[PDB]
């Protein structure tokens, strides 16, 4: 019946930059308008790892097929796609130039470039993460690993002895609460000390470059720091990982507060991949300070260049950069963008809702729900100390969530509401 | 009562029907995996993975049937 | 010079106590799942291998099955004697009701049970 | 021109152009002759004309 | 059969076409007959060791085979 | 990336009949297993034609060619860019068949494993050519 | 068994014991094979488990151990066919027709010789009925040969040949290779004698 | 009562249905293994391995039902 | 009592169901053998040795059914 | 006796099921023999012997059923 | 008694099942014979003989079935 729109055009009326969240919006943007518009999508990476199930994945509760998804799947068939990153953006002309060089015009622009991982911020990190034996671990799997490599699942298991370091980069970074696995490791490593699998002379410290774990929610961060001390874990703030030596297992840390760098032997190193601001967004005069998009906190519309929007992680929003937060940010963009093409007003406001689970134990978790003002809902930090209630919620997220991201990309299942 | 009870255990037996088709369905899947391998054995790991995956989906139905069985046997 | 004539191709395995130590138990077998709890971890920690565990549970199973089968014979009436007395009188109540509503010919044979639904 | 051994190991990878009328085991060796004879036949003509 | 002629016997495709037309060379016009001709010489190269004349072209002379 | 409607090339080591032609509408030949038909949009594939007949339909009559030939053997390749090339050892028309001139001294063969297939093929082609004349 | 006819009151004594010996010692062959594997014997049969539950695998391991024996015991039904098929032939031959009409100068005058003996079968007896009895005879014996010859092979080719091909093997790796190099050195010591062409 | 038992013994007979499909399913897997072998007999090892592995899953379902049979027969 | 006996014999008849499928699975297995043999007869022995092996497993289940057959008939 | 005899004779009718599958397995087998013969007629006798040979494995189940049939019909 | 006679005539109907499978098996046999002839028409006579021969084996099951039927119908 309907024919697939053309991709070999000079300009469009809507343009999405991103496939993880920029694809879910496009697929949602068409069904809301019934395909009255021709929209183009342009991502950079071919694969989208489901970081929302990263911890169940490290527990091998989620197979590699249910954790690895291609970017094409998120985008529908009607809308064309091309894996070329934007080389520059000219809001004054309402156009976008790609790496190849083909100028493309637009009427409304949606940016979902999020936070780009930069392994080069830490010398020798990627080369040690790719080694199938070295005890250096990270938050995502490199693209060189095949289906037979399961090094990701050996961070907690293969910690027989030595000094362990869980490093957190400088904010802004991706995976604030959905990649914190220092509560499950403690429970698993508490058993190893009981029957001798883990040497008694070991050291585990959390190297947090930032001053607080959760920046836009004081209730959650206060709970974390409260629980970390109750467990007996040590932390070091203002310190960020700088270099990793794969030969002698040396980790170079630096205290940004004092500027004093040190070298520490490691035997099990985990780090959340650090992000990096993209210059093409700063050269166009769109980001503000840190490098995030300067957009409205309610409508997500950019301050200047009203024809441009922004959501996901690249947006500067006083909230936790989660995925469920994206579910409420795509429903707003598809609404406002629908109103800009019709000249109508923008009646869609984003409340700042964000929902991400915090794994408090090997098989227990609690949801970190909070709005813009850090105010939590009925689910905020409930059944946190374990129990039958937290046990069931854990199984619902590990054994029943990865099977849902297939529909989200297909379109069979939309957001929560 | 006993009549409805007789049908309950009777349905419980019917669950062995997919078990039969699951056996036949497995032979066909692996028979193709063999032929698919002799054609181009360069993709052992690939074809092999795709094989077991499909088989896993089959056991889903098999377990689903048995689950339906005990359920209807007591509900 | 016996090592001169030793073939290193036998290094493909490291056999110790009838087990190869170069076995990827982290990717295959009952030991692959990392979501195992405190009990299952302490169970594998003792035996170090699923082949040895399965071997011992093979015999320990008959012990438990042969024991519970005895306790259910010696004991058991403590929890099921009520359901047996229930089905006893119930088996007599429905029988007594059958003789009331059933076609018995000149001999005591229900030759027309399909006379109606209640008779069936 | 590459030898026979290198040609066969390279030809087995052929998958875009289907070969089922004659099976690949036969087609690989046949088209090898065509690949080799074509160059030889062309070379002789160029040299003979020269 | 062109397939088994090569599998169970080292008969190349070209030699097969030659044996194929061998029985019909006379039926074909003289134009084609002059084309089906192979006559050259092979020498194992010392001053005068060997001088081989390749003229049969159907048996194990030009296109050797396993069966021969 | 892609090519126009189609292009066919029929070549012979001693003469080139069609360097590139587009008027033809369909091609049919006999392989070892069965007869095939190659026309526009035919997917990529390789073929090896024994000494059988080759018939090709022409939308516009081409000079000096009849469209019905008996080849002694050739290779066929259908490139990815919707292009098929026919290369045969030799070609001629049925009108120049000159039947009944077979078995004129080349009947003798050798009793070997290779001579067996040699005679097998020779007999197969004879029965084929005899039918091709009809 | 002919040479054992006078050794006892049962001509088939040695045969009735051997079928039992054949059964018990074949029954112990798999049992001794598991003892040889050791405590890992279940991995030799089924391989690596799938579920973390020991109770779950316990059931899948009992099946493999049962199947391990069923492959053996289920083959004794082949011996039942060979016996049943062999008895049916003996019953047909032992009950085959033999009368005084086939005897030369019979003296059994009381066995239907002086009685009126008609029948209700097809006439032309030796052309119609009697051949048909021989036709069925040829079927009973051809069906027997094909059965006993076939079940005999399938029994030993499955109980011993295939059974041991599945659970036993030989390694290709070696631990010592000193014959290869000694033969080379020895061949240089006898180089002069070989030059004389022995 | 007595009829429920009569159905139980009957359900036990139904278990012989996968036994039938397992035979057909086995002949098919070994039928392709032959052809797959003739097409490329160099790779006997890999193909043969996949055969028995596939066979295992096939028979696995067979005895699974038999277990289910005796279960319903006494439970 | 007499009813379950009539069912016991009825189940014993069902055991002839695999006996039917085993025949079909054979014709299919031997068909693949012929095609596989015509494809590459030089490797007959390998193709063949695998044939009987498969067949052995086929009729094994058949005998297995007869086992359960007489069991339920007398147990 | 007479009641069980009625189901006995009925079970004997079940033996005609393999008689059906054996026919289909035959039609399929000779089909493979014919098509396989065309592809490689050089080994005709080989294929031919294996064809009838395979068929012998078909009537195996046939006679087995009838034997088992008359058996339970009287045992 | 009377029911034993009724099941006998019922079994006699069961004999029509191989009659059905024999038809399908025959069509399949000739289906392959057609394609087989097109592959190698030089041996049409050989293929043809094998075609009818296989069919003869099919009618064997047929005569075998009706024979059993008429027997059980009168014995
Ligand atoms: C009831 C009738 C009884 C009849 C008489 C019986 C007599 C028996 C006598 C002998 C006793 C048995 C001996 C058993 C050992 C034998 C040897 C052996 O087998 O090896 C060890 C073996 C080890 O097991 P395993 O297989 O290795 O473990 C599995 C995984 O490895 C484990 O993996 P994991 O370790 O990684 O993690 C496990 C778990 C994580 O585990 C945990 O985290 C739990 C740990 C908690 C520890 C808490 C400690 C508390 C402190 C102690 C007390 C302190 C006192 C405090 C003060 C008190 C003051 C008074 O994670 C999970 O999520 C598990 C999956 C989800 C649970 C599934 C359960 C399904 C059951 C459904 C039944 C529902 C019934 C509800 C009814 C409720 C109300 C009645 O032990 C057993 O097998 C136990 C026996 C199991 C038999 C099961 C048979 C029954 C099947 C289910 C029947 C369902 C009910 C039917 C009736 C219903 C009627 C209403
Ligand atoms: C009416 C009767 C019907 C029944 C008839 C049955 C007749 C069958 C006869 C069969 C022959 C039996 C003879 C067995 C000889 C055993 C000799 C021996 O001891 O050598 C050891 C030998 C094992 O040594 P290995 O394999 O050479 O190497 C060992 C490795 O080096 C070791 O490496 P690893 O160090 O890493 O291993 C770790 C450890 C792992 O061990 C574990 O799994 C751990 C278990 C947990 C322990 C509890 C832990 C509690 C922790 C509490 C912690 C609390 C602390 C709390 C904190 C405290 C704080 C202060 O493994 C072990 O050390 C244990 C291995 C020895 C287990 C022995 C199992 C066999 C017992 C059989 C009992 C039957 C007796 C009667 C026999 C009757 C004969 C007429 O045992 C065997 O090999 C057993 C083989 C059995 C094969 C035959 C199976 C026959 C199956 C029959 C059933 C057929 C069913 C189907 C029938 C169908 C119809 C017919
Ligand atoms: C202008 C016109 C002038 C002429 C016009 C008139 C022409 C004459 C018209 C005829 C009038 C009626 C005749 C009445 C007088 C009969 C007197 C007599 O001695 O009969 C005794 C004789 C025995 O009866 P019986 O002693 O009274 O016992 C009473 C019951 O049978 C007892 O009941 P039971 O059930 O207990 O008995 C068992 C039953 C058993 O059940 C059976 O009946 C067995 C049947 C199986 C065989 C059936 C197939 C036979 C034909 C196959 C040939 C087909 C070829 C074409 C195929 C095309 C396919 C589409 O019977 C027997 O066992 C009989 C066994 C003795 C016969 C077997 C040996 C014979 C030797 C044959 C060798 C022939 C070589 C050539 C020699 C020629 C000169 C002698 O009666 C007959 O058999 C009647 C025969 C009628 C002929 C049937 C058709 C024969 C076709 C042959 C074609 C080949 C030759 C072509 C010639 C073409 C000429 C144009
Ligand atoms: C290709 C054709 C098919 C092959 C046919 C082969 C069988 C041919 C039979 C030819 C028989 C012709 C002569 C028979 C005469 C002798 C027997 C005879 O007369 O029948 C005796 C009698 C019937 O007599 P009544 O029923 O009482 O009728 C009396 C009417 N007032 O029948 C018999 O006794 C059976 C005959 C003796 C059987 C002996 C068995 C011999 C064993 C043979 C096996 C050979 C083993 C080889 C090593
Ligand atoms: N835990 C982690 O480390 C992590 C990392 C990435 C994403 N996530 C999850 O993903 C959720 C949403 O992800 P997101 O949409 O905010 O960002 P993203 O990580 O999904 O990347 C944005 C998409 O646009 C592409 N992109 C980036 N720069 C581009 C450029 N110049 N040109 C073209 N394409 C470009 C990317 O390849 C990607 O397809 C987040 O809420 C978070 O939960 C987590």
């Amino acid at each position: 019946k309907r024919k697939k729109t053309s991709g070999d055009l000079d300009n469009y009326d809507v343009l999405f930059v991103g496939a993880n969240l920029g694809g879910i919006c496009s697929n949602h943007f068409d069904k809301d308008t019934h395909g009255k518009y021709k929209c183009f999508v342009s991502f950079d990476q071919p694969i989208n790892q489901i970081y929302s199930v990263r911890i169940p994945y490290e527990q091998q509760r989620v197979r590699k097929s249910e954790y690895i998804h291609f970017s094409k799947k998120s985008i529908n068939q009607f809308t064309p796609s091309e894996m070329l990153a934007v080389k520059e953006i000219l809001p004054e002309q309402n156009a976008v130039v790609l790496s190849s060089g083909r100028r493309i015009g637009y009427n409304q622009l949606v940016l979902a470039t999020g936070l780009k991982h930069d392994f080069s911020q830490i010398k020798g990190f990627y080369e040690a993460l790719e080694h199938p034996e070295h005890p250096v671990y990270a938050n995502r799997d490199p693209e060189t690993w095949r289906s037979a490599q399961h090094k990701y699942s050996k961070y907690i298991s293969n910690f027989k002895s030595g000094d362990g370091y869980f490093c957190i980069p400088e904010y802004p970074y991706a995976g604030e609460v959905e990649c914190f696995n220092f509560f499950v490791s403690d429970e698993v490593w508490k058993w190893a000390q009981h029957h001798g699998a883990l040497s008694p002379k070991h050291t585990f410290t959390i190297v947090n470059a930032n001053e607080k774990f959760v920046h836009y929610c004081d209730s959650a961060d206060a709970f974390i720091k409260e629980r970390l001390e109750k467990r007996g874990i040590r932390v070091e703030y203002n310190t960020k990982l700088l270099e990793v030596h794969q030969d002698g297992q040396k980790a170079t840390f630096i205290n940004t507060k004092t500027g004093e760098k040190s070298v520490r032997d490691y035997n099990n190193l985990y780090s959340i991949v650090p992000s990096k601001r993209q210059e093409f967004l700063d050269k166009a005069g769109l980001t503000n300070g840190n490098g995030l998009l300067n957009v409205d906190h309610q409508t997500l519309q950019h301050k200047k260049y009203k024809n441009i929007f922004g959501l996901g992680d690249a947006a500067d929003l006083p909230t936790t950069k989660t995925f469920w937060a994206g579910w409420y940010q795509i429903a707003v963009v598809r609404n406002n963008v629908k109103r800009n093409l019709q000249g109508q007003t923008l009646n869609a406001h984003y409340d700042g809702f964000s929902k991400v689970p915090l794994f408090t134990g090997h098989q227990t978790l609690t949801y970190v729900a909070h709005s813009y003002g850090g105010v939590g809902n009925w689910q905020h930090l409930k059944h946190n100390n374990g129990g039958i209630l937290a046990w069931m919620r854990y199984r619902s997220w590990a054994k029943g969530m990865a099977k849902k991201f297939q529909d989200f990309y297909n379109g069979a299942r939309l957001g929560p509401p | 009562m006993l009549l409805v009870k007789a049908v309950k255990v009777l349905v419980m037996g019917g669950c062995m029907l997919p078990i039969a088709f699951g056996a036949l369905g497995t032979g066909v899947l692996f028979a193709g995996f063999n032929v698919a391998l002799s054609r181009n054995p360069e993709e052992t790991e690939s074809l092999f993975n795709n094989t077991l995956m499909g088989f896993a989906l089959i056991e889903t139905f098999i377990f689903m049937s048995i689950g339906l069985g005990f359920f209807v046997l007591f509900a | 010079m016996w090592y001169k004539y030793f073939s290193k191709q036998s290094w493909n395995l490291r056999v110790w106590r009838k087990a190869n130590l170069k076995y990827n138990q982290d990717d295959f077998g009952m030991t692959q799942p990392k979501y195992i709890a405190r009990f299952g971890d302490f169970r594998f920690r003792l035996v170090r291998t699923e082949g040895a565990l399965r071997g011992c549970m093979f015999f320990v199973g008959f012990g438990c099955f042969s024991i519970i089968n005895y306790l259910y014979g010696r004991y058991g009436y403590i929890i099921n004697e009520s359901s047996q007395k229930r089905a006893a009188q119930d088996l007599l109540d429905n029988d007594m009701a059958a003789d009331k509503i059933l076609f018995k010919n000149r001999v005591g044979a229900p030759t027309r049970p399909l006379r109606s639904l209640d008779d069936m | 021109l590459l030898p026979r051994a290198q040609f066969l190991n390279l030809f087995k990878y052929v998958t875009r152009h289907e070969a089922v009328e004659p099976e690949l085991e036969y087609s690989k060796n046949y088209f090898f002759e065509l690949y080799m004879a074509s160059s030889v036949y062309n070379a002789l003509l160029n040299s003979s004309a020269s | 059969c062109i397939e088994f002629a090569f599998k169970k016997a080292g008969i190349p495709i070209v030699r097969n076409f030659l044996h194929s037309t061998e029985g019909v060379i006379y039926g074909l016009p003289q134009r084609v007959q002059r084309n089906l001709a192979i006559n050259y010489t092979v020498k194992q190269y010392k001053e005068g060791k060997a001088v081989s004349a390749k003229t049969i072209k159907t048996l194990q002379e030009a296109f050797p085979s396993k069966g021969d | 990336t892609k090519k126009q409607k189609m292009e066919v090339t029929l070549r012979t080591p001693y003469k080139e009949y069609l360097a590139n032609f587009d008027g033809f509408s369909r091609i049919t030949a006999k392989t070892n297993e069965a007869s095939l038909v190659i026309q526009n949009k035919t997917p990529a594939s390789l073929y090896v034609l024994p000494p059988g007949p080759l018939k090709i339909r022409f939308t516009s009559e081409v000079k000096n060619v009849s469209g019905d030939f008996l080849h002694t053997g050739g290779w066929v390749i259908v490139h990815a860019d919707n292009t098929c090339e026919i290369n045969v050892m030799d070609l001629f028309d049925r009108k120049e068949v000159r039947a009944d001139q077979f078995e004129k001294g080349n009947i003798q063969d050798l009793d070997t494993l290779a001579g067996k297939y040699a005679a097998k093929s020779r007999k197969s082609t004879v029965r084929l050519f005899t039918k091709a004349t009809t | 068994h002919g040479w054992t006819s006078m050794l006892s009151h049962a001509v088939l004594l040695l045969s009735c014991y051997s079928i039992i010996i054949m059964f018990l010692f074949i029954l112990g062959m798999p049992t001794l094979l598991l003892y040889d594997f050791g405590i890992f014997f279940l991995a030799y049969l089924k391989g690596a488990g799938k579920y973390i539950s020991s109770v779950a695998e316990m059931m899948f391991d009992y099946t493999a151990c049962l199947v391990f024996y069923i492959r053996i015991l289920a083959q004794w039904i082949r011996v039942v066919l060979m016996v049943v098929t062999f008895i049916s032939l003996s019953h047909y031959v032992s009950d085959f027709d033999i009368t005084n009409s086939a005897l030369i100068g019979s003296e059994n005058q009381s066995d239907s010789m002086n009685e009126l003996n008609t029948n209700f079968s097809m006439t032309y007896y030796i052309l119609t009925v009697l051949p048909g009895k021989f036709i069925y005879w040829i079927y009973e014996i051809l069906h027997t040969f094909f059965v006993v010859c076939s079940q005999f092979v399938a029994f030993f080719a499955i109980v011993f040949w295939l059974f041991l091909f599945l659970y036993t093997f030989f390694i290709i790796e070696k631990h010592e290779d000193f014959f290869s190099k000694k033969r080379e050195e020895r061949k240089k010591k006898l180089k002069e004698l070989w030059n004389l062409k022995n």
